[PDB]
RNA sequence: CGAAAGGGUCCUGUAAGCAGUAGAGUAGCCUUGUUGUUACGAUCUGCUGAGGGUAAGCCCUCCUUCGCCUAGAUUUC
RNA sequence: CUGUCCCUAUCUACUAUCUAGCGAAACCACAGCCAAGGGAACGGGCUUGGCAAAAUCAGCGGGGAAAGAA
């Protein structure tokens, strides 16, 4: 198993072995090897926050473009009621407020 | 035949595997591969490069003091062949190997003891200063619930029930333009 | 529809380059129907022909 | 089974663009995405979103990402006597990391 | 270049033919001549040499060996030949019960769309008491034939390749009377033959294959340069070759679970490298590990046959004392024989801690 | 059979971010500092043989997931 | 060190298989497989031998080019 019998051969090796198992028994007796909800949910919340950060970074880099392209201003472009209502109720906005508008 | 150890990195230098270099001082440099050979020829320091056993034992990433580690040694005064001695040596090899593995597991865990504390503290900070990005409900949902909770006689539990259901259960880019 | 004429007239009336004039993709039919510098001014007022801002040239 | 169906895939553009000429990695990536959708949904009429095109061309012509996560939706093409009855529209989906995601069918409801 | 291998045409058939079987004399016992296999790759061995007269005597020498996976070979036919003024002629052939789907795939080209109707009337010719006809064919072989061969096919189903089509060949029977060898073949119908029953250890043999193709290659690499004897440009490679005198060092049983173990390294491991044979896979069957290189690409069909003549070198009489077998990854500059060795060397990892 | 995924194997060399008065240095508070404070901060260490890539001519798959399939065109004793 | 050679680096110039479409020119008696003989350092058709099987693709290093004589 990748080990040299020549390196590990030693006369009077029974004493060394017996010392080794005696030391092990001491170690388990002592506790050298004794293995010992809110945290899970807070970690889950943090992971969701990180996912949202990645998503918003992806949207930003998606809209960014590479080298200084002149873009149409928001006040010039027009946006649909479906998109506005969707975004608002994703943030949690009651939608009977909008509807007449334009 | 002997399983040599690479001078630069320490992985087993098996026969027919690698190149050895002979300095004029009179002692030989055995390398296990071309990576190690080229690194030594460029005179980089194995004690400094972080993929070497030298770095692991200098930064304390591997145990250096253990009776399991003093069983291993090159032997300079040879012994006579003895069948029972060799067989008991084989069995001792097995026992020492499993003991070393299990103590190595303990060493790794004792080193990487504190992980949950730091991760959970980072989670508290992330939640505390990113309160607004936490899983929200949805207007139509909240509204709908109110009607169904009115039907079933409960609003609060119905909320934190579906808040879970939806959390247990991605956005595309753009959409079809009508032709 | 071919809108080279509308592009040129819109640039001329807006006092900008042909790379700075923007025609509404959804209203190519109305832009094509517009073929005078009064109709193109009407479209500019209505928001279908838009002059883009200058490219960012941050100096800091 | 259904004629109209949307399913989410991951494409190993690294595997389909190993060795390709640097000034062609992006157009060959578009062609390979088209062929992948054609094989997956069995439709010769494949249309890629302009935002998918920008996603492919994000890092220039020679900087095509290794793996892309897309959603392919096969719908009916009504038109008027069209040569094919079904067409596949391919969109890019916003994912934290395009690894570890299996193929999943997305629900319209 | 060479004026012997000059029609530098590509081999007409991908399998390769024996073209010469060892001369037959009835005094020897009844035996088969050749076998097949599939190339897997090469590994490294060290051998305690016992060669009087060489400076490498009583020492360890690093040596290169090649692996050929050889699953058991199914015997399905017997061909009887007659001797005529125009040469050898196939008098007649006798097949067997229940030819396998792999040999039927060999018979067909478009197997998927075909109605798999091969040897149906032959199966009826057995099962419907026309055993009289089959026996009369056997007695015709016994009475009129002088050279008898056995139709044998390999098991691609066991060999780890995408292919599913078997490989038939005629393996000559030697050492006995025609009646004795016909009885041998008939008794050998529908039973696999094992490579340790065809060859054994330390026997210098001959390997027939098709050497790798390179396409249209210029004279610089075609002839090693700085009428028909002038170096020309054309097809180099994909050439039928019969390389002689290759000592088989080991026959691994496949099911031993310790195929790569020698008496000096008590390591329970198989021949398959750590991570598998590159571009081939795993050798899970009986394997032939042979000294030196062998013509052909990995996973290519091979033909292993006995030497046509008795040997003249001490090299064939030599016994081989293996010491260790290389198992490290061929996918790069590996250094670990087993996953257990790698784990013990590198300790535990972040993924191990997170999984456990 | 195909695409993903998981594991194995090989290549590189220790990711982003955070923390420790470890940290050479840069400045304010009040008065003397014998241990004064408050902020910024190269660099270091830990998290981390981690992160990234892995067949395009690598390997394996127990229900690892999803999909496909008995075609359509020609010719022949 | 050199009025010497070769290799590496850079620049300049010429260097390119198949499919869709477009699409010449040079040159052309008719042809084109070899060996011996065909007095006139002459053979490509003749004698008599070798032989000799449709239709094509690519490579090409051979032939289809040479004197006139004091
Ligand atoms: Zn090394």
């Amino acid at each position: 198993d990748g080990k040299n019998v020549y390196d590990y051969i030693d006369p009077d090796i029974d004493a060394k072995l017996q010392a080794l198992e005696e030391e092990e028994e001491r170690l388990e007796k002592e506790g050298f090897y004794d293995e010992d909800e809110e945290e899970e949910e807070i970690l889950q919340k943090a992971e969701y926050i990180r996912e949202q950060h990645a998503l918003i970074r992806n949207e930003a880099k998606m809209r960014k473009s590479l080298k200084n392209r002149a873009i149409i201003p928001r006040k010039a472009v027009k946006k649909p009621l479906s998109q506005l209502e969707d975004h608002l109720d994703q943030l949690g906005v009651d939608t009977e407020a909008i509807g007449l508008r334009a | 035949m002997r399983i040599e150890n690479c001078f630069f990195c320490g992985r087993p230098a098996w026969p027919s595997k690698g190149i050895t270099f002979m300095r004029n001082d009179g002692k030989a440099f055995r390398f296990c591969r071309s990576k190690c050979h080229k690194n030594f020829k460029m005179k980089r320091n194995p004690r400094k490069l972080k993929w070497t056993k030298a770095y692991r034992k200098n930064a304390g990433k591997e145990m250096v003091v253990d009776s399991t580690l003093q069983f291993a040694a090159r032997r300079n005064v040879p012994v006579r062949y003895n069948r029972e001695l060799w067989q008991k040596t084989l069995k001792a090899m097995e026992r020492i190997s499993e003991i070393r593995a299990r103590r190595e597991r303990v060493f790794y865990k004792k080193r990487m003891a504190g992980k949950r504390a730091r991760e959970v503290a980072a989670a508290r900070k992330l939640v505390a200063e990113n309160e607004h990005l936490l899983p929200r409900l949805r207007g139509s949902e909240k509204r709908r619930l109110a009607e169904l909770a009115a039907e079933r006689g409960d609003v609060e539990e119905l909320e934190r029930e579906e808040l879970a259901k939806l959390a247990s259960k991605s956005k595309a880019f753009g959409g079809e333009v009508r032709r | 529809v071919n809108l080279r004429t509308q592009k040129r007239l819109a640039a001329s009336v807006l006092g900008c380059g042909e790379g700075k004039v923007w025609l509404d993709p959804n209203e190519v039919s109305e832009i094509s129907n517009a073929n005078s510098r009064q109709s193109i001014r009407k479209l500019v007022a209505d928001g279908l022909i838009i002059k883009k801002p200058v490219t960012m040239h941050s100096r800091s | 089974i259904a004629d109209v169906v949307a399913r989410e895939y991951t494409i190993h553009l690294h595997k389909r663009l190993h060795g390709v000429t640097f000034k062609k990695r992006a157009p060959r990536a578009i062609k390979e995405i088209k062929k992948f959708a054609q094989k997956a949904m069995g439709t010769s009429d494949v249309r890629l979103d302009p935002q998918l095109n920008k996603k492919v061309w994000e890092q220039g012509i020679k900087g095509v990402p290794f793996r892309i996560r897309v959603r392919i939706s096969r719908r009916r093409n009504d038109e008027e006597g069209a040569k094919e009855k079904l067409y596949s529209y391919v969109q890019a989906v916003n994912v934290k990391n395009p690894k570890g995601l299996l193929t999943s069918v997305v629900e319209e409801e | 270049g060479s004026l012997a291998f000059l029609p530098r045409k590509r081999a007409a058939r991908h399998r390769g033919r024996v073209k010469s079987f060892p001369k037959d004399d009835p005094k020897k016992p009844v035996h088969l001549t050749a076998a097949m296999g599939y190339k897997a790759g090469m590994t490294t061995i060290v051998r305690d040499l016992d060669r009087p007269g060489a400076k490498a005597h009583k020492k360890e020498v690093v040596e290169a060996v090649t692996i050929i996976d050889c699953p058991p070979m199914v015997v399905v036919g017997l061909v009887g030949y007659i001797e005529t003024p125009r040469g050898l002629r196939s008098l007649t052939t006798v097949w067997a019960e229940h030819l396998s789907d792999e040999v039927k795939r060999r018979f067909y080209k478009n197997w998927y769309k075909s109605k798999k109707k091969a040897f149906t009337k032959y199966a009826k010719k057995y099962a419907e008491n026309n055993g009289a006809s089959i026996t009369r064919e056997l007695e015709r072989i016994k009475k009129y034939c002088t050279v008898v061969r056995v139709l044998a096919h390999t098991q691609i189903r066991k060999t780890p390749l995408k292919q599913k089509k078997a490989h038939l060949m005629e393996i000559q029977i030697n050492g006995g009377s025609v009646a004795d060898k016909v009885e041998f073949g008939r008794s050998l119908f529908e039973k696999p033959v094992t490579i340790d029953t065809i060859f054994e250890k330390d026997e210098m043999i001959d390997v027939i294959a098709v050497t790798k193709g390179h396409g249209f290659v210029g004279v610089t690499a075609r002839w090693g340069t700085k009428q028909w004897t002038v170096a020309r440009a054309g097809q180099m490679g994909y050439h039928h070759r019969t390389s002689v005198n290759h000592k088989i060092y080991r026959i691994g049983k496949g099911d031993d679970e310790a195929n790569a173990s020698t008496e000096t390294d008590l390591t329970k491991k198989k021949i398959t490298p750590m991570g598998g044979f590159v571009r081939y896979g795993e050798v899970n069957n009986d394997y032939v590990m042979i000294k030196g290189s062998v013509p052909g690409v990995k996973k290519r069909i091979m033909t292993l046959r006995k030497s046509l003549f008795t040997h003249t070198s001490r090299k064939a009489l030599e016994k081989v004392e293996l010491k260790w077998i290389d198992t490290s990854s061929e996918f790069g500059h590996g250094a670990f024989q087993t996953a257990a060795e790698k784990k013990q060397f590198m300790g535990t990892l972040k993924k191990d801690l997170q999984t456990s």
